[PDB]
DNA sequence: ATCGATCGTTTTTTTTTTTTT
DNA sequence: CGATCGAT
């Protein structure tokens, strides 16, 4: 109790709680009479402005105990409404949150200022790391003389002061009895994290820098590291500087937004219900097959099914096999960048190199004097894709040492590894891409259809097709291409009788004049769709459910499949495809059932069907037919 | 307080408080306080200063200023603010705090050598000019703060000792010894901390030996100041951090009496003009040199003006020349809603006999913003090192220091390629990737390239048919011009090529007929014209260039084929799509240029006419 | 607005100077000039000692407020000067410029005297932009000039009101316009 | 000279990347 | 756990 305008202060936050505004709303039904009992309450600074500015920019410039008091009051408050809560008898610290926007500064701009405040960061969940517990106080007992004293214990990190140093006690008094009573001696949640910069407004002729975090109870690893985040909270610099040796930073006091969810959309049984509308209109496959690649002839429709993951199949205390999908193909000049259609559209959608060593998957887990004693550990870069798919160019060119090290747990769909240290294992039960080359360039169907690539014949079979892709064009059809590709050049730039300008309206204008470029609808109406029909966003907002409902099997699937594998392998290693024809096993069964597992997915047809069948197979057929 | 000299209040007390209220010469500019009060008004706290105005006042205070400048130029901080917050008030009710500032120095003595940086320039006062190398992040300082022991803001002489009594006193008898010190950073302070860096020269004692070079120090305003690889003028001072002689010899078997380390603090570095020597990232530019840029882009004799620039002694290869400039301006980096940020920057191939003066030329290209040259066996996997302090795993990851510069190389063949595919990679997509330690960071950077080479058989292979490279064709993908060099003769070549070259090797020839000619002037100009010019205008294309380029494209594909056909074997270059998204990018570079936004196809004739020299090359 | 126009005001006024002629190869002009003679002051504009110092025609000695002590305590008075202070001739930013050019080839303490009036002139000036830093609601009825001078102000004309007009329209419409409950435009 | 109360006292790690022949 | 340092 520091000086008194603190208490004023108190008083001025109980000021919130006289009418419709927190009498109302934010006092009552809000955290305990809910029951979920979040002792940190969420606060918006600009009601508090439109009472008390003085408690309001008071705050985001000392936050010494003001927010010490608020939780204080309000605990008291709530001791006055509900005393059947009075049992956390602790800070019960509170929000301050807020999508406000008084200063929003980067990891690299928390800049020799703003210490004392209360603002905001962005950047990359990185390093989500370990947890430990923190102490509080210790309820002692002495059956000497049946006493139970208390001791509370502090530390800057969360708050002012510091313990007037010392262990816990032993013969206190002068030699009574100190039994320490642990249940009833309490214990927060803890936790230490650092981000990033989402990068890309870095100056690559620069350093993009870091930040240093602490958080505490009930927010307590609230996402992945490989994701895009906003957050907003305090600041601090305990160490010595000079008092002695320099100085350092730390943030906290704070609530989070992770900025990349489905669930994050207000959500009721609404917009199932938009999908499921359309969802009855059948060729809209055709449509998603035009939707990710509006840029790019060419597949998609095929690489859906890798991009859901796939379809899980377990058995009475037997088996489990692994469910999704796994292909690639190309002479350079659309191939190399038909991966950053998903590195930035779809979630779970980390890249990798085409060289990587010690972290393509491994951790290699080296130390050095942690906060903790953690003798080994590091994570990798493939849990990262768990339940997803993933990413690589130059993959002809990676090595062949860790190529079996993909097949591990590629072909196993299961995780048994370590680094020696301690076996490990889960159930990662991922797909990937990659990119391509022939050794060579320009070759893959004159002299052979295989040995234009040139390695191990052994994943053919582990992957599902041999398919083709090449570039070449007669006398006729270069034109054709010409006018599609002049369509790609401009149905992209914006702006496309004696005298038309100087039309009633010009290009003057207030605020919608161009947004950043705009472009055209003409005759892609003509292919009657729409911007949000033919969209990302409700696009992804039918992903998820899809992801939810399993179409199980009909019963005409087997004739057709048994009639279909037997004439393939008849007659699919003759006519000019026979070295084409090297890796039929019995493995297109297992490919077949992920594929119709998928597409009774786009429309989630918890079914079966012979047009599922077309569709499934066609496209194998069309591999080379 | 010893009022009799070196006195702690004879300075502050008048002299520097009034050198500024006295700083005068009609026109009423010539102060700082106009400066100082503009320079408050938009949160800038600094100002800045010569050396040689004391001559102007005085002629005691310099010889007093170099000896102990340490305190000198904090007296100078402490009347900067008290002279500057009496015009803080308006009247007495806003300034509603007071504020910190930093001071500047400047000079143009002349700059000394890292070689002779020593134990008398110590302390001391100093010019130099070195170079750039890279640098720290962004840490921490400040400058004082309270305690709660105590609750005192503990003021300090030295930008520690902490005694023993406790003043949490008033406890009775029972009182807390032993140094209990509860910093209350509530109440302490924060200045910046950046720790710049300085290479040596290339010409000062290099030469039987390495280059040294130094490490530095900032407090307040000179970090996002330098950014690495920068020719500087400097004024610093040369100064320590340990102490000590006698026997408490360091370590375990270190110091044989009393070896402290170096560094250098910085108070006031400026930068350099070489030409432009320092027009990077900043604008002091004035709009005199807008004119003057503008006034030239009006100017319509600029480009073949500008095709006389790299070769003020060297001859020929004119049509050559005609868009190897083109590479520096860069076209546009048209990214879309989509992943189609469809390639912005250029790149280029040559290769041919030697005695041609490729070496020579790239050594140019690197003189004319930013850039880099290194060939073969060897800038940039990219570079996961381990912090030999704390044992982290840190990326220094060197196209990086090309992150809107260029690049040029010859000896893409005569090195192996292990160390080829990150590079042949990066320049499609500009994002260099990582996945190898802990880490998915992928990393990007725009640079452009330029392809120099050396085909084994020479003017043979040219002669006949394929052996054209040794390597691959998918870096006969990448590149748009591409350029044979033979060395075909004539005597009437030769006899001008003989004195062309003898009149410039005689005698350090050129210098008073050399700039005579037109237009053709200052590479200078040029590191100012190309930093601005690519960082103002986005253009692309008109509806008329369009069409035609898309037909020309068409039969250019077809005549490849019937080549292909009129030898009943492929005979051709792959009509990629990246001849015509690289054409595009040439007619960009020319808009560029000139300014003119919208550019029209008779602007890309001389495109059409530039790449049909690697069309006819791979033509045979 | 400008550097001159204002001199067409200010330059106009009088002191009296000593020339060392007598009623001249003209004796005198029909108008309110004094008769001449050498040795004695004599009553002129300020437009026309600058054609006569530099001329190499007289001597010129000031007005009074061009002291020291005055402008010692008129600063000092202006400090709490919550509106306004002593106004010594009211344009003297103007005279001062037009005095110190050429007269400090005799006048006294030509240097101190600048940095007094820079010092009063900046002062008073920066007032002259806190004041806005009270203006609410439209108060375009309410404003200071009790002992203001000119050469600060018009420093400022052109800025705030072919603004002013357009910005406090929504409220100067609310005395000059009605609507439903909401505030009008 | 003797005893006692004063002063001040701290140490723990193993492994991954690029390089050269 | 060691040495300093004060008085008895
Ligand atoms: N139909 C198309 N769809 C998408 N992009 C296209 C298309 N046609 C041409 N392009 C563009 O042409 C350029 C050709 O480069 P591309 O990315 O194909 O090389 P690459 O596939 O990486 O070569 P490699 O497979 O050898 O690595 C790309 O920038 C691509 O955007
Ligand atoms: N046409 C020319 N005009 C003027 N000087 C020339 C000409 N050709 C060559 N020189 C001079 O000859 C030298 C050529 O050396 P350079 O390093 O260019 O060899 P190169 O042409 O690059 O051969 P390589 O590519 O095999 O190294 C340069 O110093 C250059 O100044
Ligand atoms: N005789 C068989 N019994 C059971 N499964 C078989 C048989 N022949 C083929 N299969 C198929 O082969 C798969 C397992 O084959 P696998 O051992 O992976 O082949 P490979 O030895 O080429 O790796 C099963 O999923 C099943 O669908």
């Amino acid at each position: 109790e520091g000086e008194q305008f603190i208490k004023d202060i108190q008083r001025e936050y109980v000021d919130f709680l006289d009418d419709e505004e927190d009498q109302g709303i934010y006092a009552g039904h809000v955290k305990d009479m809910i029951a979920e009992k979040s002792k940190r309450l969420i606060v918006n600074v600009n009601d508090l402005k439109r009472k008390n500015p003085q408690r309001a920019l008071g705050l985001l410039s000392n936050a010494a105990d003001e927010q010490l008091a608020f939780g204080r009051a309000l605990k008291e408050y709530a001791s006055t409404v509900d005393p059947g809560y009075a049992k956390m008898h602790e800070d019960l610290f509170v929000g301050f949150e807020g999508c406000f926007g008084n200063r929003h500064v980067t990891p690299r701009s928390l800049t020799s200022i703003y210490l004392g405040n209360m603002v905001c960061v962005e950047g990359i969940v990185t390093k989500v790391s370990l947890i430990r517990p923190k102490v509080v106080r210790s309820v002692h007992y002495c059956p000497n003389t049946r006493k139970v004293m208390e001791r509370k214990y502090t530390d800057l990190t969360s708050f002012e002061a510091v313990p007037s140093g010392a262990a816990y006690p032993t013969k206190d008094e002068d030699g009574n009895l100190l039994e320490t009573e642990y249940g009833l001696s309490v214990y927060k949640d803890h936790q230490t994290l650092t981000i990033q910069e989402m990068p890309e407004k870095a100056p690559a002729g620069q350093l993009p820098r870091s930040v240093d975090i602490v958080c505490d109870d009930d927010l307590v690893d609230r996402c992945k590291p490989g994701d895009r985040v906003q957050i907003v909270g305090s600041y601090r610099c305990l160490p010595g500087k000079r008092g002695s040796g320099t100085f350092r930073t730390v943030l906290l006091a704070n609530n989070i937004s992770l900025l990349s969810k489905e669930s994050n959309l207000d959500i009721s049984r609404e917009d199932i219900m938009l999908c499921k509308k359309l969802a009855k209109n059948n060729d809209i496959f055709e449509l998603l097959s035009k939707s990710l690649a509006p840029s790019i002839g060419h597949v998609k429709q095929a690489i859906l099914c890798l991009l859901l993951g796939g379809v899980e199949k377990i058995l009475p205390n037997g088996t489990r096999l692994r469910g999704d999908i796994n292909v690639l193909l190309g002479d350079p000049s659309a191939k190399s960048q038909l991966l950053r259609y998903v590195l930035n559209t779809a979630p779970r959608a980390i890249p990798t190199t085409g060289r990587g060593s010690s972290g393509v998957g491994l951790t290699a887990a080296v130390t050095t004097d942690q906060e903790t004693g953690e003798r080994r550990l590091e994570a990798g870069a493939m849990v990262l894709a768990d339940r997803g798919v993933v990413c690589i160019d130059e993959f002809d060119k990676m090595s062949d040492i860790d190529r079996t090290a993909i097949h591990e747990v590629m072909e196993q769909g299961r995780v048994t590894i370590s680094k020696a240290g301690i076996h490990a294992s889960l159930n990662a039960r991922c797909s990937v891409l990659a990119a391509a080359n022939p050794v060579y360039g320009r070759y893959d169907q004159y002299k052979t259809p295989m040995e234009n690539i040139g390695l191990q014949d052994s994943l053919l079979s582990r992957f599902d097709l041999l398919f083709v892709m090449l570039d070449v064009i007669d006398s006729d059809v270069d034109q054709m291409i010409s006018d599609h590709v002049v369509r790609m050049h401009r149905y992209r730039n914006p702006k496309e009788a004696d005298s038309l300008s100087f039309v009633s309206s010009s290009e003057e204008k207030k605020d919608t004049e161009v947004y950043e470029k705009y472009d055209a609808l003409l005759h892609g109406k003509s292919r009657q769709r729409h911007e949000k029909i033919l969209s990302v966003e409700f696009m992804r907002k039918y992903i998820h459910i899809a992801k939810c409902m399993k179409p199980k099997l009909g019963e005409q699937a087997c004739e057709a499949i048994a009639n279909e594998y037997s004439r393939l392998r008849s007659q699919e290693a003759v006519e000019t495809d026979v070295a084409r024809t090297q890796p039929i096993t019995a493995r297109t069964l297992e490919t077949l059932i992920r594929l119709s597992t998928a597409h009774a997915r786009a429309r989630m047809s918890k079914s079966v069907t012979i047009d599922d069948a077309h569709a499934a197979i066609e496209l194998v057929q069309f591999a080379y037919f | 307080n010893q009022q009799d000299a070196q006195i702690n209040l004879q300075a502050v007390k008048k002299k520097y408080k009034e050198f500024i209220r006295t700083f005068n010469e009609e026109n009423f500019f010539y102060k700082y306080r106009d400066t100082l009060k503009r320079n408050y008004l938009n949160g800038r706290y600094f100002l800045e200063i010569e050396m040689e105005d004391l001559v102007g006042f005085d002629e005691t205070l310099a010889d007093k200023l170099n000896k102990q400048p340490t305190e000198h130029l904090e007296i100078f901080e402490e009347a900067a603010r008290e002279v500057a917050d009496e015009i803080t008030a308006p009247r007495p009710e806003h300034e509603e705090h007071m504020h910190d500032i930093q001071i500047l120095l400047s000079s143009n003595a002349n700059p000394t050598n890292i070689r002779q940086l020593k134990s008398d320039c110590v302390s001391k006062l100093v010019k130099i000019a070195g170079i750039i190398v890279a640098a720290s992040g962004i840490s921490a300082k400040a400058t004082r703060m309270s305690i709660q022991c105590l609750s005192c803001s503990t003021v300090i002489p030295n930008l520690y000792a902490l005694p023993r009594k406790c003043n949490t006193e008033q406890a009775g008898r029972p009182k807390c010894p032993l140094d209990p010190f509860f910093i209350m950073p509530d109440k302490c302070k924060c200045v910046d901390f950046q720790t710049l860096k300085l290479q040596e020269l290339p010409d000062f004692v290099p030469q039987g030996e390495i280059p040294r070079h130094l490490q530095l120090f900032c407090d307040r305003s000179l970090c996002e100041r330098v950014v690495p690889g920068n020719r500087v003028l400097i004024q610093g001072i040369y100064s320590i951090r340990k102490v000590g002689k006698p026997s408490r010899r360091d370590g375990r078997e270190k110091a044989v009496v009393g070896v402290r380390a170096p560094y250098m603090r910085v108070v006031g570095i400026t930068v350099d003009s070489e030409g432009a020597g320092a027009i990077s990232r900043y604008s002091n530019i004035t709009s005199d040199e807008e004119e003057h840029f503008r006034r030239m882009a009006a100017s319509g004799d600029i480009y073949e003006r500008l095709s006389q620039s790299l070769a003020p002694s060297i001859f020929g290869s004119r049509d050559i020349k005609k868009a190897i400039t083109c590479m520096l301006f860069g076209g546009s980096r048209k990214r879309l809603p989509d992943g189609l940020c469809r390639r912005g920057d250029i790149n280029v191939l040559l290769l041919g006999d030697p005695g041609t003066a490729k070496s020579q030329l790239l050594k140019f290209v690197e003189k004319v913003p930013i850039a880099v040259y290194t060939s073969g066996k060897g800038s940039s996997t990219a570079s996961v090192m381990k912090d030999p302090q704390t044992r982290n795993f840190v990326m220094e990851g060197a196209m990086v220091l090309a992150d809107g510069g260029v690049v040029c190389i010859d000896e893409f063949d005569k090195m192996r390629e292990d160390d080829r595919v990150a590079i042949h990679e990066a320049m499609e997509q500009q994002t260099i990737s990582i996945a190898k330690a802990g880490i998915t960071t992928t990393l990007n950077s725009r640079c452009s390239v330029l392809a120099a080479a050396n085909s084994i058989f020479g003017r043979w292979d040219d002669t006949k048919g394929e052996e054209n490279i040794d390597f691959m064709p998918t870096i006969l993908s990448r590149f748009d011009m591409i350029f044979i060099v033979k060395d075909i003769h004539d005597e009437s070549r030769d006899i001008t090529l003989a004195k062309h070259i003898i009149n410039v090797h005689l005698s350090s020839n050129k210098s008073a007929p050399s700039e005579p000619a037109e237009g053709e002037i200052s590479l200078s100009t040029f590191k100012k014209y190309i930093h601005y010019c690519r960082t103002h205008c986005g253009p692309r294309l008109s509806e008329a260039a369009g069409e035609k380029l898309k037909s020309r494209y068409v039969l250019m594909r077809s005549g490849a084929g019937q080549q292909e056909k009129a030898s009943d074997k492929r005979l051709s270059i792959p009509i990629t799509v990246r001849q015509l998204e690289a054409v595009i990018r040439i007619s960009e570079s020319l808009a560029k240029i000139r300014l003119q936004p919208f550019a029209t196809d008779e602007h890309v004739n001389e495109a059409l006419r530039l790449f049909q020299v690697s069309t006819l090359d791979a033509a045979m | 607005m400008d550097p001159s126009i204002i001199e067409f005001i200010g330059e106009k006024c009088m002191i009296s100077i000593i020339p060392n002629f007598s009623n001249e190869p003209l004796h005198l002009i029909y108008g309110p000039v004094g008769p001449f003679r050498a040795g004695f002051p004599v009553f002129v504009p300020l437009w026309m000692a600058t054609h006569l110092r530099k001329q190499q025609k007289c001597r010129i000695v000031p007005p009074e407020w061009m002291d020291m002590d005055i402008l010692e305590e008129i600063k000092e008075e202006e400090k709490r000067s919550k509106f306004f202070t002593k106004m010594p001739c009211e344009h003297y930013m103007v005279v001062a410029q037009l005095v110190m050019s050429t007269a400090p080839d005799d006048v006294p303490r030509c240097e101190e005297l600048r940095t007094v009036i820079k010092d009063i002139f900046d002062i008073r000036e920066s007032k002259l932009r806190t004041s806005i830093d009270a203006f609410i609601k439209g108060e375009g009825t309410y404003a200071k000039l009790d002992n203001l001078t000119l050469l600060e102000i018009h420093s400022v004309r052109p800025i705030l009101p072919y603004s002013l007009d357009h910005i406090a329209r929504y409220q100067r419409t609310a005395t000059a316009s009605q609507r439903d409950t909401s505030m009008l435009s």
